[PDB]
RNA sequence: GUGGCCUAUCGAUCCUUUAGUCCCUCGGAAUUUGAGGCUAGAGGUGCCAGAAAAGUUACCACAGGGAUAACUGGCUUGUGG
RNA sequence: UAUCUAGCGAAACCACAGCCAAGGGAACGGGCUUGGCAGAAUCAGCGGGGAAAGAAGACCCUGUUGAGCUUGACUCUAGUU
RNA sequence: UGGAGGUCAGUGACGAAGCCUAGACCGUAAGGUCGGGUCGAACGGCCUCUAGUGCAGAUCUUGGUGGUAGUAGCAAAUAUUCAAAUGAGAACUUUGAAGACUGAAGUGGGGAAAGGUUCCACGUCAACAGCAGUUGGACGUGGGUUAGUCGAUCCUAAGAGAUGGGGAAGCUCCGUUUCAAAGGCCUGAUUUUAUGCAGGCCACCAUCGAAAGGGAAUCCGGUUAAGAUUCCGGAACCUGGA
RNA sequence: CGAAUUUGGGUAUAGGGGCGAAAGACUAAUCGAACCAUCUAGUAGCUGGUUCCUGCCGAAGUUUCCCUCAGGAUAGCAGAA
RNA sequence: GGACCAAGGAGUCUAACGUCUAUGCGAGUGUUUGGGUGUAAAACCCAUACGCGUAAUGAAAGUGAACGUAGGUUGGGGCCUCGCAAGAGGUGCACAAUCGACCGAUCCUGAUGUCUUCGGAUGGAUUUGAGUAAGAGCAUAGCUGUUGGGACCCGAAAGAU
RNA sequence: UUGACCUCAAAUCAGGUAGGAGUACCCGCUGAACUUAAGCAUAUCAAUAAGCGGAGGAAAAGAAACCAACCGGGAUUGCCUUAGUAACGGCGAGUGAAGCGGCAAAAGCUCAAAUUUGAAAUCUGGUACCUUCGGUGCCCGAGUUGUAAUUUGGAGAGGGCAACUUUGGGGCCGUUCCUUGUCUAUGUUCCUUGGAACAGGACGUCAUAGAGGGUGAGAAUCCCGUGUGGCGAGGAGUGCGGUUCUUUGUAAAGUGCCUUCGAAGAGUCGAGUUGUUUGGGAAUGCAGCUCUAAGUGGGUGGUAAAUUCCAUCUAAAGCUAAAUAUUGGCGAGAGACCGAUAGCGAACAAGUACAGUGAUGGAAAGAUGAAAAGAACUUUGAAAAGAGAGUGAAAAAGUACGUGAAAUUGUUGAAAGGGAAGGGCAUUUGAUCAGACAUGGUGUUUUGUAUU
């Protein structure tokens, strides 16, 4: 029920602007919900993942797993977290990548610039 | 629709409709109105009469406006005065306040006589009048006014 | 236009044991000496080039048009060409449906799925929703990925919060009487769209398309005479005055003699 | 070439026709974009009529001149009748056309009082003023439209006087078919003797 | 008696020309030349329902034809034997 | 060289195919009719046949298809006078 | 058969579409339905709309694949052999021993045009070298071309071609000293400066065009895996300047 | 086989043009008019092909005219309404 | 022509039209150049004009369609009156044949009047029109057929810049 | 010889400017033939392609030497119509406009020809300063062979009479335009299948948001967005609402009456002829050549000419937005389009690889999986690899990767086979296969007693 002349609603260019997207883009496209508690104390809903954030993937084959982000893959369009990995058959450990927006955010990485932000979309510290 | 065509039924069939011996070629009669004396002149002869050769005088930069004229006949000549007002008349069938028909204002040039308009009087104003059309007026009770 | 001729192929002509259609020159490529300028060739222009300038919009008499539009109309008020179209209004009191003005000045998507549950055509708009399903063939790429069914057509006479409160409510479309389109009145040219009028929009309606005191207010304009005075012959063969008139008859299939 | 009993048929397309095809699918865009152009125009003049003031004028040929329509401006003998020099005329808003004179009592005086009753009602701010602000009307055609005179009442009294009105015509038109041969005969007769 | 005792003895469009109406038109209005029309003949297309038209190719080309010639075969057998 | 072997390994052509005699038949059949007949798989040769393969016959004719050349052909033209 | 409006609140990851199936049913048929296997994300019935809508042919187009067929063939340039080493493997690589050939208008030693790194070393054999290959002008990784004296550069040849001019609608054409006011040489002067100069001789009318023509000057010995009239040692020469 | 010799490089001549000790020869495997692109999907009365099923009806190769004779128009024969 | 297989592959779209058919309105018809509006190329609405039709005929100037119940005659479906049972009579739409009448063109005749050679009444003629004689058209759509377009698909030898 | 002037040069003099590209549309020049005419030469194709010169965001045209003949319209352009018409045309094939009308848009104007003559009032440049798209001083210079003011035919000028009416410049907040930023709802709750829930089922929530996309399968509610509003930033800024100082200026402009005037474009109009072009026909426009004007003159009034008039404009000079065009450029939104032999030649390191001396020619080529988790390890082999193992939901996904058809092939199995094979009708033989139960139950000898 688009009513702008300037929003698309074409499938072709939707796609393309996504998987097109450079960095500064990506990052508000891996913007990743936040838990209950962090909701209650906060008042905001999601926020773009970061490094050092705490997250709980909640959904898929490693449901309910706590971890810490190791690296955000903006251009493999993932989130690699410590300790969510699989173990190859010779014995090394390699990242598993997951979406963000399979996950929750259990704690954050607060900086004046993050603090700015959540001040900035309604929150309350 | 395609799906109603006869290509779709002549799916199928060798030559599409179009004969074996004769096959359908490219111009077998020539192009347009070619050989409209020589080989097509059977067919311009029955059908189309006079079409070659010319008549009469020519008219350099004719002009339509100057021969717009539409004509008006005298069974039609009643409609031209609004409907609601022509029982009115006809029940009022008098001199001295017959109606003024402008035929110049409904877009008519010239009043043609085809007959039987009723004895009341009515006021006929034209730029062009028939010989019979101002006579059955003028037997009708009315006159005719030229205008222009 | 320049598809399928961006070559400057040439005919080898005959005595080269190969097909007299053109071919590509040069060499040392693999395009070289293939078939070109032809529908039955591969990279070849298609026969009869699709045209922008063939025919798209079809006129329509204005008066047809009123036509099939007043015909559309009439048909809402049929519950057996409703139930057809499939417009689950069986629990609907009764059909043609109205409501009040609230309806009109009504303001929130909340309230007009309310007023919609209080009217009986909830069952209709959730017709819809249950019936969005994904398209079956390349139009998902074009822009028309899912299908539904239609739902209810609320008509009304002004727009205080109609367009919006109903905006988001799937399947259900909203107009005023003024337009009334037949896309909307008869979708898929199946007669007995589920129409919930206001009373503006029946007051309104006389008005619009006239009747036998009032002229429609559409210049030069009346509705159409049927070529047939009722709609049940039936009654019309069974009735005394046909009946008394007419020989005795046979019996409804023939005794098989010899 | 030449078939069946068919009409003749003129179709002027054996020249490169095909690249000279305009299909006018832009037809509602165009009326789009015309609309918005008056819209935004009404906006940037927003408190003038958005177009002109154009006189009564009759139209020219036999085929037309039972017809009143727009003309292109009024007449500067018309302005100063109205009492209003060309070039204020120009400036607060009507069309004044220079090239057209006017030979015509009745659409001298039909399009005098066009300008009276147009002074009458549209109102002039001041340059240095209170901006009395006066709710733009859009359209000074419809404001003041044209009306076609009428010329003679619906019912009026018979009047004859025995001429059939056919005579008359081929009388006018004999004696102008035969005006210069009789001048020249009324010549050769006073010229011998 | 509406040409030759009968059955043959002949000719479109366009153009030109002549005869007649001295009629219609030259379109801002007239006169006089001039031109254009109306009706009937004439100037001719004999390839005669009516293109304005010289060769050569053994340097040759293309679309076709076994509708069509140069071999065999087939029928015939004048001619030959 | 061919031939046999190890290695390597194409192409032309191919409706389907592959034994004859006579008949009839598009008047010269591998197939049809009537007869003769008829036994797996094959190798080297061979040039009778496959009207064998090569190429939309270059001869010939037709086309209201060309081109090279010629001329007192038709219609023009550079130049020159 | 592709797509479109409506409808079946249709089928479907508990398996849609597709495909295989001398399994079943239906229809005269075009075809439709179903069973079994494979597959993994969409698709269908009915009423209508629409068309780039149905293939056996077109010496059809593109791609793929056959029989022929393990067949024709791999037969010009006299010609190879023994042993050892290497290696998984040797007719073909390396070394030695033989036997030969080109036979100084050579199968030798250099170059021009052209090529472009093919040169050289190390490693290596999937593909290529119409057999093979441990070999290679192949593949991978690198290394290598050193000038005052060799050549270009300079000159002009046939010729090409701006300028001044003329033509051409114009792209451009002619023209090369023409019907042009066409410049660059040589010592010092004031030497509180600039080379403005009481200085003077002059006028040839661009430029490009040769790695074989003309032309300033370098030789020997040694040296590298691969450069040498170029590096090194020695011994000279020419031009320009001071 | 000492010259009307052979030849490298530079240079000139460009398509109705060049060049030819002359063969219509040569002008990049292209010459009785090169090659490239475009006009151009050039035109073809002439070859070839022309894609599902069933049901009902069902021919013509004749007339007249045509630079007409491998083609058309016309009438006929045929279907449909 | 075809070695073989798969995929592609050939009467299309458009501008003007003929016949027929369906629909709407009907002496009218056609909104969609444009304006208004809009949930925005949609739908809905509006108006002059314009096109075709309602008048033809003539080269043109020009003129321009009812003695009659819009005519007589033959034939006509249906209807009406009659006969329980024969069959007859009246009225007869469409349509067909025929004889007329009307309008225009052609050839004649030539009234009162005369801007004295204009006017053209009246009466005709083995002549002639694609006409009148109680309108049928306009618009949209469908098959089929036509013409120009690359024109069902592929195909020259050539010609030009 | 005190020095000018004119004309012509030179400077690496001071400051500028032009060239080339792109070229869809626009303005001109130049200019075919194929084709059609069933042949072909005029004609047509076509005032087209190719070639050349020149612009812009539009260009061009444009305020009548117009159209008309009317009761007259009134710059140009474009649309509907006029109209396949008037007309041209081997009058054949064919071609073919314009006036009026209805609309879209509308906007008007300025130079030459006049003595400022009581004052060249004008302008470039150098230098200086300043508030620098410029302003102000001085100085050369240009210019009287004419730069300013005033006038442009609609008029206008000069001189008198006569009340009057109207003005101003540059900033600043804003509005407005372009660009851009940020904020602004609702479940990932329970059950089943699954590798994955985004599927099904239960219960909800938001909706001015149920457009679209992503995420391990069809997700309004998981994410980005979507919808509705809000709040910021950078420039343009007389389209205008306020405000700043700026009185200047017996300055500028308009109107009433009368008088005298009233300049208006020359190798040009026009005529003849030639070529071309047009629907333009005794000649529509254009061009060459020859002749070559006038001032109630000149042009036009679609049949050549001579005689009267009449009507309508006022050339031989110039500017000008909008409606209109736009297969190019940039930014966007879409589709009953195509779906990797399709759609652009190119979905990919595509104008790429490659070919040709050159002009030019010009492809093929998309898909593992949700995630490389891209196969550790063992064994055989010289290796490539195989056999096990392993990952994966699947290895019937192993990079030679989605599915994996046909031609063609190997193996296995079945059958037939004396110079083809295949087919129709009919049966036999072998193989293979579908199709009727027990269903209501009058009998009830019987269980979980209305459960067969």
């Amino acid at each position: 029920a688009k009513q702008s002349l300037d929003v698309s609603s074409d499938r072709r260019k939707a796609r393309k602007a996504y998987f097109t997207a450079p960095s500064s883009q990506r990052r508000v496209l891996l913007s990743a919900p936040l838990s209950k508690e962090l909701r209650a104390q906060y008042g905001i809903k999601a926020l773009p993942i970061r490094r050092d954030d705490e997250v709980l993937v909640v959904r898929g084959s490693k449901k309910g797993q706590e971890g810490k982000i190791s690296s955000v893959y903006r251009l493999k369009f993932a989130v690699q977290v410590d300790k969510v990995t699989k173990e190859k058959v010779n014995g090394a450990s390699v990242p598993i990548n997951l979406h963000p927006s399979k996950l929750v955010i259990t704690k954050l990485h607060l900086d004046k610039d993050r603090k700015a932000l959540i001040q900035r979309k309604g929150g309350k510290l | 629709p395609s799906r109603f065509t006869k290509t779709r039924k002549h799916r199928g069939h060798v030559s599409a409709g179009k004969g074996r011996i004769g096959k359908h070629r490219k111009h077998p009669g020539g192009r347009g109105m070619a050989g409209g004396q020589h080989h097509h002149r059977i067919n311009m002869d029955k059908y189309h009469p006079g079409y070659f050769g010319k008549v009469g005088m020519r008219y350099f930069h004719k002009q339509q406006a100057h021969f717009w004229k539409p004509v008006l006949n005298l069974d039609k000549l009643w409609t031209l005065i609004p409907e609601d007002k022509r029982d009115q008349y006809l029940k009022s069938a008098s001199k001295e306040t017959a109606p003024v028909i402008d035929t110049l204002a409904a877009g008519y040039g010239k009043i043609l006589g085809k007959g039987r308009i009723p004895n009341v009087p009515v006021i006929v104003k034209a730029r062009f009048v028939s010989k019979l059309a101002e006579e059955k007026i003028r037997a009708a009770g009315g006159v005719v006014e030229l205008i222009a | 236009e320049k598809a399928g001729h961006q070559t400057s192929a040439e005919s080898w002509g005959t005595g080269r044991a190969v097909a007299r259609i053109p071919r590509v020159g040069g060499g040392g490529t693999g395009r070289s000496g293939q078939g070109a300028f032809g529908n039955m060739c591969r990279g070849g222009r298609m026969f009869a080039p699709t045209k922008t300038w063939r025919k798209w919009n079809v006129k329509v008499n204005h008066n047809e048009k009123r036509y099939a539009t007043a015909s559309a109309i009439a048909a809402t008020a049929v519950a057996s060409l409703v139930l057809a179209r499939g417009h689950r209004v069986e629990k609907i009191p009764e059909i043609p449906l109205v409501v009040s003005t609230d309806l009109e000045s009504i303001q929130k998507t909340k309230e007009a799925v309310a007023a919609l549950k209080a009217v009986g055509a909830h069952s209709d708009l959730l017709k819809v929703l249950k019936s969005k399903k994904l398209r079956a063939g390349k139009g998902k790429y074009r822009n028309r990925r899912w299908t539904q069914r239609r739902g209810p057509l609320v008509v009304y006479a002004e727009d205080n919060g109609i367009v919006k409160a109903l905006r988001n409510v799937p399947g259900v479309e909203t107009a005023n009487v003024a337009s009334l389109n037949l896309l909307q009145l008869a979708p898929g040219a199946h007669l007995g769209r589920f129409v919930i009028w206001t009373e503006a929009a029946f007051t309104k309606l006389d008005q619009v398309w006239g009747s036998e005191t009032v002229a429609s207010s559409k210049v030069g304009y009346t509705l159409p005479s049927h070529i047939i005075s009722t709609s049940d012959v039936t009654r019309i063969i069974n009735s005394s005055e046909i009946q008394s008139a007419i020989r005795p008859a046979g019996q409804a299939t023939q005794k098989r003699t010899h | 070439a030449i078939s069946k009993n068919l009409p003749i048929l003129k179709n002027h397309f054996r020249k490169h026709w095909q690249e000279r095809v305009k299909v006018h699918f832009d037809q509602a865009g165009k009326k789009v974009s015309r609309r918005n152009a008056r819209a935004t125009r009404a906006a940037k003049i927003a408190p003038r009529p958005l177009d002109l003031l154009r006189p009564v004028v009759r139209a020219p040929t036999v085929k037309y001149n039972r017809k009143v329509r727009a003309g292109r401006g009024f007449t500067l003998a018309e302005v100063k009748a109205a009492g209003l020099t060309a070039a204020y005329a120009r400036t607060i808003g009507i069309a004044v056309d220079h090239r057209r004179q006017n030979r015509n009592q009745e659409i001298f005086d039909a399009n005098v009082q066009r300008l009276k009753e147009y002074q009458s009602k549209i109102i002039v701010f001041p340059r240095n003023g209170k901006a009395p602000e006066a709710e733009q009307v859009l359209s000074a055609a419809a404001t003041f439209p044209i009306a076609q005179p009428a010329t003679d009442v619906e019912a009026r009294a018979v009047q004859d006087n025995g001429e059939s009105a056919f005579r008359t015509l081929r009388l006018a038109r004999s004696e102008k078919k035969f005006r210069g041969i009789r001048e020249k005969r009324a010549r050769e007769k006073a010229e011998a003797e």
